[PDB]
């Protein structure tokens, strides 16, 4: 019971804000999400220069 | 107080909003408020205790100088254009004082530092009493001149009015300093609607009085001061809990409770008039007049608080303190919703 | 009972709604052009009342 | 007239800014009260006896009455007042904040 | 915002103009749910003074009912005058200002071009 | 539509006017009968929709909902009988009524084909969950619970009804039909970009989206086993069908103002996935896989494919019925060993070989097993996904390795193993509780069978 | 006013000495009549709006 | 994620923001002299917003 | 006054950057001193001393939020060239925020001042490039 509720229930009642801490959430709260959305918008604005251009080829994609 | 002066001080303070409504003349709408404020002087006085006499002493100055401020504006009206009615052609300076003063009157932010401070000290049949039918003629008199009052100031009224009702509702425990700010949110809300449609500010009125008084009558039932007061509720009268929760939801404007229409329908009528802004800003202070109403339904419906030993004497002991007028009201304000169109004109 | 029915009953609640929709349009274009200039039956804000002036002759001519 | 109704207003202004402006004596904000209602007394009876409205004549004996009504109800307020603490003080009357 | 209406004879509940219309057919959703809106306080009334529910207080539930229904069917017939006239009112103001409520030339889907976006 | 909501509305009365120990039959026999009745809206032999009046309307997507729904009360009803048992009659009867009038409102909800009677049903639905949750909930922070989610909710919910008014003033009606059909493009203006984002955000509260995620967690772990299956199985999906039915008339700027929310739930579902992993309750950790499914569903009807609306439907039915089996087979073990610690219970497969068996199959379906509609539904959102962007597919990897490993790792600590010997108060089996997991577990099944009922708008 | 009582019953408690072109005592005209009589003539019917 | 910083960012930060300004508009004393300074500044206000309005 | 408010909007963002700092350093100021009156009108202080310390640290903290604003906002339009975009009035006001938080000795209060502020700035800079009405005169 101890155990279950350190590991739940008193986390943010002996949460203080760090600047470790701050710069740790901070990165693993947004790093994956800006990395991420680099790699899709360059990959998705990629496949569009290469549609409206023309040399992109769908032979048989019909199921989109 | 014996019949012939209760009746005598009853029937005046009938009266006073019966002038202030049936008179053409800012004169006699000036003296119907006067009638009101005296005749229900001796009420707040009536239990002679020193929180009675400072309610009463606060009360009285702040009406009189609203009052004088209104004499004022309708002397300069009378000055300017030589009638008693505020036409079409009035100062704009005379109309932000008689907004000013009837704003003082009604007790909406930032004229509201005395309601909670009038409506604690005072019986809750006094609260009640005060909250809804002195709310009336200068809620009649703003209706009246609706045309040709600014909108920049009634906003502003209206905003701050909702934003400190919200805020103090959130902070303190006494019932009755509950009501004042609920009152001072709902007329913030009554005031923002006024000068596009006064229809729904009658319709805004109506639903507050018919949802405040009931809930003033439930807490008359035990003479419940306290949310820990109220709290024990389940070992009085068990019976009440759940329209105590559904009057609460319904103040608070949850769907789909009737005390949702006027939110409704006032926020789309002021994006048919386009203040999207004060919309969405008033829908979030009312979510936070929900929140504290939902901490009183947890206080005393949803959860049990912990009783004390007399209840079992005050359970052997019978009642009839409700009388009939409390459910139907309480009915009409619940489960009213769908007669939106007939409730709305 | 069949597809027409339904093909129908669509139709006209379709019609029903497309009407309600125009007339609610109609409804904010008349207020607001009556708001603007008052000269239909509503904001027909009050006046001072006429019949009690009084026209009978005075005490001073110059009246 | 316009002179003199300019300075009837900022009589009544000055009566307006001593009434919101308490000091320590709910008798001299009284007295504040009275000296508005004083003025609007002759800026109405003025206004009145220049546009020689005998017809609105009445408005000052009206709001002499009423406004007479309420003083006398402010006394009595400031009597029990002065009966529940001693004085009339205004800054006893603070136990309602909470 | 129609109280300054011409023939706008006043504190009129039903002007005899509304008479003209229809009545409602007094078994309509509306009136049902006031009497079952007025069975409910009955029902609501008889626990808060702590009788039973249904079995007590079969005249105060039969007034209860049938007061709500008659203040119901008063008030709808009030309500339905009111929107009567504020169509009438509506339509007369549109005929009487054709100018400032003209009928578009609305063209069909084949010189209109609406921009494609695809999906991608 | 009338034919189904009119008995519901009578079981109210049933339920009150019920002898106390005849309302459980009752009240469990007519709900199946009101489920019987509510298979007719499956007679769909024609493309057109079935618009039943001007206030009502049924639709391939509308109609599984509400099956689901009306489907789901008797099994509340059967979960919420056995924890009730020590309580009064009057107050089993108020439980029966909010179950009841939840019932009733998201059917009125999914069948509302105007949105202002959505989001009016919408938050009548939001308010007996509160009261479930934080009435009949045990622990000392189900007060807490209900705040969150109903400050979430009514949060999200606020501009969304901003956004309706505006909408319904823009156009004149806001009925579904007439938006879907004389619907306008948007300029891409920044007033467009606010009025896309607050009828977006009430609905990305409510499935949740990552980030706004913490109200349910909490919710399902203090709410009551009724409260934890309407929740997990009709609530998430009540948003889903609010992004599906309000995205046509938002063509064309969800296409660029999709970004945040779709690696929003990517990252999210790998998120909460790991926490799944490393979680100490178990209804904390179906919760999770709940938040994971949902970011999958957020993704696929952002991307706006119409095999990512097909794969989200049958998501959407296969997540429900899933999670609720779940929460069901959680809530046994409860009531067994009043706990909820993820580790306390090991040995189970041992005292309980039929539950074990339905633990396998439920974690089977949880991992997206083969040809449930589970991986149906998964899968196709994986190819819409992947045509959207062909990087996708390593965060849909993780994902699904990440399932696979809490599914497995919840039966092996929950059932494998040796047997906690000192639980001497486990009772062999309930008729009850093995007739819940067994029609929790046949619909799926017959889902599975005929995948084609909850295929969706698009095909 | 809000309530048209006086309008409703005909009587006249307070609508007969509103402006000052009503009726006077002894048939005195107060100052400025022909104006205020003309100005009242002129905004009846047509409303506030149109008046202004 | 969830049990420090989400939890610190969205929901117990407007919960503390809306305390601590619910404090700082009901710290008020009980006071008619003050309140009545208060209402005096509200009427210097609104004259002055009428004033650059006009 | 209000020629002044209106005299902000007579050039676009990104030029005549020090009347832009002025000027919302002046609206600032004349913020601050409107609560800073409230403050000492609810909550006397002990002597006249520091009462007009609170007021004059309320007038400068306010103020110095709106200078850092109209600094922040105009720096960030000139130097990225385009005056009419959202984004520099965000970084304006969470800059504002960060003032807000240095003033009052707190992180915390930085980083809501700074996204508030932000929001605030940018739904008003949105409202002023596509005709939002703050105060409506009646329509309908
Ligand atoms: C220019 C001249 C001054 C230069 C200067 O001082 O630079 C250092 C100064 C930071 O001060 P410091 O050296 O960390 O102070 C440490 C204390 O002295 C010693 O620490 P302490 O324990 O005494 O202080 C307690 C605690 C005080 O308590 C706090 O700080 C509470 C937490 C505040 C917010 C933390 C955000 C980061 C965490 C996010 C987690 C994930 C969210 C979900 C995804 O302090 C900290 O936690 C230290 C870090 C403070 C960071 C403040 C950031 C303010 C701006 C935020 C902008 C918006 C961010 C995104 C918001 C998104 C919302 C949806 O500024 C910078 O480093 C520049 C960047 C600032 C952020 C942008
Ligand atoms: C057993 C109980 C019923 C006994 C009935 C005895 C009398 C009888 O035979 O009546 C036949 C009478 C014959 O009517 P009809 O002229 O043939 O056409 C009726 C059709 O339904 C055609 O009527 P309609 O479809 O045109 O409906 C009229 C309209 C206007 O009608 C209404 O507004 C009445 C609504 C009643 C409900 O209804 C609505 O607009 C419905 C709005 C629904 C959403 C409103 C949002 C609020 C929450 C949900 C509703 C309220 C429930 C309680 C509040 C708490 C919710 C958690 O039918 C009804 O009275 C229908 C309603 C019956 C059930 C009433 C409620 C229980
Ligand atoms: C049926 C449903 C509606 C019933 C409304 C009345 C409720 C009531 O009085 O229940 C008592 C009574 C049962 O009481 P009992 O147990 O026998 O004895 C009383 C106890 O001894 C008393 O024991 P106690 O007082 O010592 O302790 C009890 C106390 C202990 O306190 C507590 O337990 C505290 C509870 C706290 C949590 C609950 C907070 C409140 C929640 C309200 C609902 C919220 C969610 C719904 C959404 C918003 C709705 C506004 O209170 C309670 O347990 C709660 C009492 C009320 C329970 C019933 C609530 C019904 C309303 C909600 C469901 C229906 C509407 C929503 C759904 C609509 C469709 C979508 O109920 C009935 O008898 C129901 C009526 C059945 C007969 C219907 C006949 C219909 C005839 C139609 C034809 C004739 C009329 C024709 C009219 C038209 C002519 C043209
Ligand atoms: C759960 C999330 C809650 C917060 C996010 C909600 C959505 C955020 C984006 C939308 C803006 C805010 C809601 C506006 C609702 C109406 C939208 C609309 O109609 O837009 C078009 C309208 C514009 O109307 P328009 O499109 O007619 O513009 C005029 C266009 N011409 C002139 C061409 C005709 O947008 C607005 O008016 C938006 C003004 C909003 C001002 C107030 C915002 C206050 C803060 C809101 C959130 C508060 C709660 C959260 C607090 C923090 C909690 C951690
Ligand atoms: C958007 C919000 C952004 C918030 C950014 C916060 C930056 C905080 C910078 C900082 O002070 O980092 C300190 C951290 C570790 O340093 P310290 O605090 O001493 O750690 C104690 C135990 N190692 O230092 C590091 O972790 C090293 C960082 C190197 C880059
Ligand atoms: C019991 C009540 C019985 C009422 C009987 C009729 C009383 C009456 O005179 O009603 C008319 C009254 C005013 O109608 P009208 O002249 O249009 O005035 C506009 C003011 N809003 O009309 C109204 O006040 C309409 C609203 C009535 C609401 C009644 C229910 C609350
Ligand atoms: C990635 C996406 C990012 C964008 C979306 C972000 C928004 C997500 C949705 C919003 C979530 C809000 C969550 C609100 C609930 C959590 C706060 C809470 O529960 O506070 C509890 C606390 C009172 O607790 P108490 O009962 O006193 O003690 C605990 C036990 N005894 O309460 C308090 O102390 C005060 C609580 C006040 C009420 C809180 C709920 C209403 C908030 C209204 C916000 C209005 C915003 C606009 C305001 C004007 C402009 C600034
Ligand atoms: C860029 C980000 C600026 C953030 C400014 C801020 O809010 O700082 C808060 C901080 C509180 O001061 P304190 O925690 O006492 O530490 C003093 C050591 N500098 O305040 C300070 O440290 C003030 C430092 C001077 C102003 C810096 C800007
Ligand atoms: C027109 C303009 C209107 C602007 C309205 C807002 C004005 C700025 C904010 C004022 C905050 C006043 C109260 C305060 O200081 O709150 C900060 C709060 C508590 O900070 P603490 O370190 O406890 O300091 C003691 C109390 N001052 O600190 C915290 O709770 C720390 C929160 C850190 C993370 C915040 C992230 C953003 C939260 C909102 C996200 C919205 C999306």
């Amino acid at each position: 019971i101890r155990w279950t509720y350190a590991r739940s229930a008193n986390i943010y009642p002996n949460f203080r804000p760090t600047p470790k801490n701050s710069l740790l959430g901070a990165v693993a709260g947004f790093g994956p999400l800006i990395f991420w959305y680099y790699v899709f918008k360059t990959d998705r604005d990629r496949k569009e220069r290469l549609i409206q251009e023309g040399k992109l080829d769908r032979k048989f994609n019909i199921s989109y | 107080m014996n019949p012939i002066t209760l009746a005598i001080i009853y029937f005046t303070i009938f009266l006073g909003p019966v002038i202030t409504m049936s008179s053409t003349n800012l004169m006699l709408m000036w003296v119907g408020l006067e009638f009101s404020l005296l005749a229900i002087i001796p009420m707040l006085i009536n239990k002679k205790n020193p929180r009675s006499t400072e309610a009463a002493t606060k009360y009285f100055v702040t009406q009189a100088t609203a009052s004088m401020i209104i004499l004022l504006a309708i002397v300069l009206n009378y000055k300017q254009l030589g009638t008693w009615m505020f036409q079409q052609q009035t100062n704009g300076l005379i109309l932000n004082m008689t907004l000013m003063a009837l704003s003082m009157k009604l007790g909406l932010a930032p004229f509201h530092f005395w309601l909670p401070e009038v409506t604690q000290g005072i019986p809750l049949h006094m609260g009640l009493i005060l909250l809804t039918w002195q709310k009336i003629a200068p809620l009649s008199i703003l209706i009246q001149i609706y045309p040709l009052l600014n909108s920049t100031i009634i906003l502003m009224l209206a905003i701050t009015s909702i934003f400190m009702g919200a805020w103090g509702g959130l902070n303190q425990t006494q019932m009755r300093k509950i009501m004042a700010y609920s009152s001072i949110a709902h007329m913030g809300w009554m005031l923002a609607i006024l000068p596009y449609n006064p229809s729904l500010t009658l319709l805004n009125l109506m639903i507050y009085i018919i949802l405040t008084a009931p809930m003033f009558m439930a807490l008359m039932l035990n003479n419940s001061m306290t949310i820990n007061s109220i709290s024990l509720l389940w070992n009085k009268t068990p019976a009440m809990l759940t329209m105590i929760s559904l009057m609460l939801l319904s103040l608070g404007g949850l769907p789909p409770l009737t005390g949702f229409l006027p939110k409704w329908i006032i926020i789309t009528e002021l994006m048919k008039n386009n203040c999207l802004i004060m919309a969405t800003l008033m829908a979030m202070m009312a979510l936070l007049n929900l929140f504290f109403y939902t901490r009183l339904i947890y206080s005393t419906s949803l959860t049990m608080f912990p009783t004390n030993n007399n209840s079992k004497m005050m359970t052997h002991q019978t009642k009839t303190k409700p009388n009939l007028m409390f459910s139907t009201l309480a009915i009409m304000s619940t489960m009213t919703l769908p007669l939106a169109p007939q409730l709305i004109t | 009972d069949g597809p027409e029915k339904n093909y129908e009953k669509t139709l006209a609640i379709l019609q029903i709604e497309s009407e309600k929709a125009e007339l609610r349009l109609k409804e904010q274009e008349v207020r607001r052009l009556m708001r603007a200039r008052g000269d239909g039956p509503w904001y027909q804000f009050p006046t001072p009342e006429k019949e009690f002036i009084d026209h009978s002759p005075k005490a001073t001519p110059d009246n | 007239m316009p002179s003199t109704f300019f300075n009837l207003t900022m009589a009544f202004s000055l009566s307006l800014l001593g009434t919101l402006m308490f000091r320590s004596h709910l008798m001299s904000t009284l007295l504040c009260l009275e000296g508005m209602v004083l003025s609007l007394f002759i800026m109405t009876s003025v206004t009145s006896l220049n546009s020689n409205s005998m017809s609105s004549m009445p408005i000052p004996i009206t709001i002499l009455v009423f406004a007479a009504c309420e003083a006398a109800v402010g006394l009595a307020l400031l009597v029990k007042v002065s009966n529940t603490y001693g004085t009339d003080y205004v800054q006893n009357l603070n136990l309602l904040q909470c | 915002m129609m109280n300054g209406r011409p023939g706008h004879e006043p504190l009129k509940f039903l002007p005899d103009e509304a008479r003209s219309l229809p009545p409602p057919k007094l078994n309509d959703p509306r009136l049902v749910y006031m009497g079952l809106l007025g069975y409910c306080t009955g029902l609501m009334d008889n626990m808060l003074r702590m009788r039973p529910v249904m079995r007590a207080g079969l005249h105060r539930q039969l007034l209860f009912v049938t007061s709500f229904v008659f203040a119901g069917y008063f008030y709808l017939k009030r309500q339905n005058y009111l929107y009567a006239v504020k169509d009438h009112d509506m339509f007369g103001y549109i005929k009487l200002h054709p100018e400032d409520f003209p009928e578009k030339e609305k063209k069909t889907y084949a010189e209109i071009l609406e921009p494609f976006h695809p999906v991608r | 539509m009338l034919k189904i909501i009119l008995p519901s509305l009578m079981l109210l009365p049933l339920t009150w006017l019920s002898s106390p120990k005849k309302t459980w039959t009752n009240v469990t026999s007519y709900s199946f009968l009101i489920s019987l009745t509510s298979l007719t809206l499956l007679w769909q032999t024609d493309e057109n929709y079935k618009n039943f009046s001007n206030m009502f309307s049924s639709d391939p997507l509308s109609t599984p909902l509400i099956i689901l729904t009306a489907w789901l009360l008797p099994l509340m009803l059967m979960a919420s009988q056995n924890h009730l048992k020590k309580d009064n009659n009057v107050l089993q009867k108020l439980y029966i009524s909010m179950l009841i009038s939840l019932q009733i409102l998201l059917i009125m909800t999914f069948s509302a084909t105007e949105l202002i009677m959505f989001y009016i049903l919408f938050e009548a639905t939001l308010i007996p969950t509160l009261i479930i949750i934080t009435r009949w909930g045990n622990q000392t922070e189900r007060l807490n619970a209900g705040i969150y989610f109903l400050f979430y909710t009514l949060i999200g919910s606020i501009p969304l009804l901003i956004a309706l008014i505006l909408i319904q003033n823009h156009v004149g009606t806001l009925n579904l039909m007439i938006l879907s059909f004389t619907t306008h493009t948007l300029d891409a203006s920044w007033s467009n970009n606010l009025l896309w984002l607050a009828c977006m955000m009430a609905f990305l509260i409510k499935m949740p989206l990552y980030g706004v995620h913490l109200w349910l967690p909490k919710a399902h772990v203090e709410a009551p086993i009724a409260g934890s299956m309407i929740l997990a199985a009709i609530l998430l999906k009540l948003g889903s069908y609010g992004m599906i039915r309000i995205s046509i008339i938002l063509d064309p700027l969800t296409k660029y103002m999709a970004y945040p929310f779709i690696l929003l739930s990517l990252w999210g579902m790998i998120m909460t996935s790991s926490i799944c992993l490393r979680q100490t309750d178990l209804k904390s950790l179906i919760a999770y896989s709940s938040v994971s499914h949902m970011a999958l569903v957020i993704a696929s009807i952002m991307i706006q494919t119409p095999w990512s609306f097909m794969g989200a439907t049958m998501l959407m039915i296969a997540h429900g019925l899933t999670s609720s089996l779940l929460f069901c087979l959680a809530n046994s073990n409860y009531e067994r060993i009043h706990s909820r610690t993820m580790i306390m219970a090991r040995g189970l497969q041992m005292v309980f070989p039929l539950m074990a068996t339905w633990w396998l199959m439920a974690s089977l379906a949880n991992l997206a097993l083969p040809p449930s509609i589970n991986l149906m539904g998964e899968l196709f959102i994986t190819m819409s996904l992947f045509s959207w962007s062909n990087f996708t597919i390593i965060l849909m990897g993780i994902n699904i390795i990440i399932t696979g490993m809490y599914s497995m790792y919840m039966i092996i600590t929950t059932q494998r193993g040796k047997l906690t010997n000192h639980m001497i108060n486990l009772q062999p089996s309930h008729t009850r509780e093995l007739t819940l997991m067994a029609l929790h577990m046949i619909p799926l099944i017959l889902l599975t069978t005929s995948p084609k009922l909850i295929t969706g708008l698009t095909m | 006013p809000f309530l048209d009582i006086q309008k409703k019953l005909g009587i006249s408690l307070d609508r007969h000495f509103m402006f000052l072109s009503a009726e006077q005592p002894y048939k005195n005209a107060a100052r400025c009549h022909a104006f205020e009589k003309e100005w009242i003539e002129c905004a009846h019917g047509i409303g506030g709006t149109r008046a202004k | 994620l969830d049990l420090i910083w989400l939890e610190k960012t969205i929901p117990k930060s407007t919960s503390t923001l809306h305390t601590n300004m619910t404090t700082l508009t009901t710290n008020q004393k009980g006071l008619i002299k003050l309140y009545f300074m208060s209402f005096l500044i509200n009427i210097i206000l609104i004259i002055i917003l009428y004033s650059i309005n006009l | 006054v209000k020629r002044f408010f209106e005299s902000y909007h007579e050039v676009p963002d990104g030029t005549q950057c020090h009347r832009k700092t002025y000027i919302t350093t002046a609206l600032g100021g004349i913020c601050g001193i409107i609560g800073s009156a409230y403050s000492v009108s609810l909550n006397p202080a002990d002597s006249t001393l520091e009462a007009v310390a609170r007021v004059g640290r309320y007038t400068f903290t306010a103020a110095a939020i709106g200078a850092m604003f109209g600094l922040t906002t105009c720096v960030s339009a000139q130097v990225r060239e385009k005056p009419d975009d959202p984004l520099n009035y965000f970084i304006g006001g969470c800059a504002g925020g960060l003032t807000l938080g240095a003033r009052t000795h707190s992180y915390g209060t930085a980083a809501m001042g700074c996204v508030y502020m932000g929001t605030a700035a940018a739904l008003f800079k949105i409202g002023k490039l596509e005709g939002w009405e703050l105060f409506p005169t009646p329509k309908v």
